[PDB]
RNA sequence: CUGGUGACUAUAGCAAGGAGGUCACACCUGUUCCCAUGCCGAACACAGAAGUUAAGCUCCUUAGCGACGAUGGUAGUCCAACUUACGUUCCGCUAGAGUAGAACGUUCCAG
RNA sequence: CUGGGGCGGUCGCCUCCUAAAAGGUAACGGAGGCGCUCAAAGGUUCCCUCAGAAUGGUUGGAAAUCAUUCAUAGAGUGUAA
RNA sequence: AUAUGUUAAGUGGAAAAGGAUGUGGCGUACA
RNA sequence: UUAUUGGAGGUAGAGCACUGUUUGGACGAGCGAAUUCAGACAAACUCCGAAUGCCAAUUAAUU
């Protein structure tokens, strides 16, 4: 459950989503990465599903990192209500993503182990995603 | 089911309100601003709330003042 | 007396902008042609308006 | 064998850097002491394997105009959506 | 463990922000020591000096005195009467008000 | 290769080590004489035989931290064609990198 | 006034964001404040310089007071920004 | 109409996550 | 309207030097966010910073 401890605002702006990933687009941790080819949003409860099936696979075999937190909040309107009369208030937080970032690194693993427990992770995931090594 | 914003002031007409290398007159005011983002230079005075305007006639000439700061001034044409 | 424009596409659904670039030229309706000497801001106008006059 | 070398002359517009990255060629430029800053064209293939046996450190000896300059990678762009070099920057010494 | 004059220079600035001398009220500059004092008239709008003189018993204040009418004389030649006094950042009082006096006495208006 | 006083975006700074003087700047031993401290003749100003380069201050060296940084690529973008994300033509970042750089210097006093 | 009308909320002035590097610009869009105070908290002249203080102390649940160095202003500026 | 190539589905003439030695192009002893 | 020479103004992008938020390690002042080595985020964060547009110069040519 990634939340916020504290945030100054709590009804913000929703992020552009258009265009290409700014930063984190290589693998710095672990030996191998899941890079994201799609936009989408992603939630906290989908990154923790999409973890825990990765844990179980591999056993307690190595270390997994995070690399994306999701910082941004955003509001939904009550059931059967009209438009107008202010804003809505928080639901969940979420995180922006566009294709060439890194989603999860693992290490300490042979390169088959990883390559199927990132497989069953991706599909946790509303976005497409790739098998990337660190580059030489 | 309300809210509580709703609420601003009306707008000051900030800035610059000559250019450049134009020629004015004894008192036109050159700028207006909240503190002293700009601060005056020959034959410039500042007034009251912050306003720069010139004392002589000639052209302006916006100039830089130092590292990270700016001025301006006014020369007599000749 | 070097140059030749003339206007092929209408002004119709153009900007305010460009309309105003064809009156100094000095072209009035469409297919209509000017004769003016290449200088520098002559070109200037040419290349603003150049998906709608021929310079030949 | 020294590999082989391309002078791009003048300035080139968007589309023939692109076209010339289609081909299968990345440009590059030298900025070394001992050398002026010239631009080359040098095959993406014959450069990756090159690499492999000096390593990342090892000598180029890239050759300019007729004129073999011994040379080292000093930076270069990847792109790791499509897996393409687009820039190399050597450094000589 | 300081620097007396280093500090005095800062308060200068200050008194010379709002205070220069030009071609018809040429500022008067003073500067002291431990032992000798000293004095110059500038012209700033364009950058040029045009008078100098200096001592070089009594705390040096009635040597102080010798140069308020050695300079006023010299400015006296060249007939320039109206000036503006420069403190230089030493306290008016002592032998600063010395070279101010032994000036302003012989025919100089401030 | 000095002192005084100005002009300019630290390329003028910060460090680290070294050298130098009683002609000048300072340190320096005093509170009767004008004036001064909300403990300190500490500072301010004073009355001024000696005592000394240990620091303040200087001209000399070194690119360590700060500062100045093109060329070539990339992102973005005005205009125009396709179509919704892709072509073409002008402009042109940030960051990083090869790099400059241990100031330049008017008037002026006496050497 | 009002995403029909009631009910609820709101009505003048000040600051910020939305506002698309001049100025201007909407919504029952996102955040606060005002209906004063000061006879010195005003004018003028001369002086001065702050938080935090890797340690020492008449040793009081490390921060009242005093002492020496790090200190690019992280302090203050009657009252919102 | 001319020149060189691709697709066999009526694709062309409506849509996704996913699933397939369907078929082209350019690069790195097996029964 | 265009060419040219000037200025004012912090958006897109980028960045972590300020205010926040925040992942993985290293060092014992009670050691994951007022020490250090890496990697990210922001309409109400900015050491930086366009393309355009805007205000001017009884400057030049076409109207």
């Amino acid at each position: 459950m990634l939340l916020p401890k504290r945030v100054k605002y709590r009804r913000q702006h929703r992020p552009k989503t258009t265009g290409r990933s700014k930063g984190g687009n290589y693998v710095t941790f672990g030996e191998f990465g899941l890079q994201a080819t799609t936009t989408s949003w992603i939630t906290s409860r989908q990154i923790e599903s999409a973890r825990i099936a990765m844990t179980r696979y591999m056993k307690r075999g190595g270390k997994v990192w995070i690399k994306i937190f999701p910082h941004t909040p955003y509001t939904k309107k009550p059931l059967e209500v009209r438009m107008g009369a202010g804003k809505g208030a928080v639901e969940g937080w979420i995180a922006v993503v566009k294709p060439g970032r890194i989603l999860f690194e693992v290490a300490g693993v042979s390169e088959e182990v990883a390559r199927e427990a990132l497989r069953l992770a991706s599909h946790k995931l509303p976005v497409k995603t790739k098998f990337v090594k660190r580059e030489e | 089911s309300s809210t509580k914003n709703g609420r601003d002031s009306e707008s000051k007409r900030l800035g610059a309100k000559r250019a450049d290398g134009q020629f004015v007159t004894g008192g036109s005011i050159l700028y207006r601003q909240r503190g002293t983002k700009i601060y005056p230079g020959e034959n410039v005075g500042r007034g009251g709330d912050d306003t720069l305007f010139a004392k002589i006639d000639g052209v302006v000439k916006f100039e830089r003042k130092g590292r990270d700061k700016k001025q301006v001034s006014v020369y007599a044409v000749a | 007396a070097k140059l030749q424009i003339t206007l092929t596409r209408s002004v119709i659904g153009r900007p305010e902008t460009q309309r105003k670039t064809v009156e100094a030229l000095g072209l009035k309706k469409t297919n209509s042609s000017v004769v003016v000497e290449d200088n520098p801001a002559i070109r200037g106008q040419i290349n603003k308006v150049k998906h709608l006059v021929t310079v030949e | 064998a020294s590999l082989k070398s391309i002078i791009r002359q003048g300035k080139q517009t968007r589309s023939d850097l692109k076209q010339l990255r289609k081909s299968g060629k990345v440009p590059a430029v030298v900025y070394g002491y001992g050398t002026k800053n010239v631009s080359v064209k040098v095959d993406e293939v014959e450069f990756i394997k090159v690499i492999r046996e000096v390593g990342r450190n090892g000598v180029i000896e890239l050759g300019v105009g007729s004129k073999t300059i011994k040379v080292m990678v000093a930076d270069y762009q990847f792109d790791p959506l499509k897996n393409q070099i687009t820039h190399i920057d050597f450094l000589a010494i | 463990k300081i620097d007396k004059n280093k500090v005095r220079l800062k308060r200068h600035a200050r008194v010379r922000t709002n205070l220069s001398g030009t071609a018809e009220k040429p500022r008067l500059n003073v500067y002291r020591s431990n032992k000798h004092i000293y004095a110059q008239i500038i012209d700033d709008n364009k950058g040029v000096t045009l008078a100098q003189a200096s001592s070089k018993t009594a705390t040096k204040v009635e040597l102080a005195t010798k140069v308020g009418e050695a300079i006023a004389k010299k400015a006296a030649d060249k007939g320039i009467k109206e000036i503006v006094f420069d403190r230089g950042g030493y306290l008016y009082h002592g032998r600063v008000k010395a070279l101010a006096e032994a000036a302003r006495e012989s025919g100089l208006e401030f």
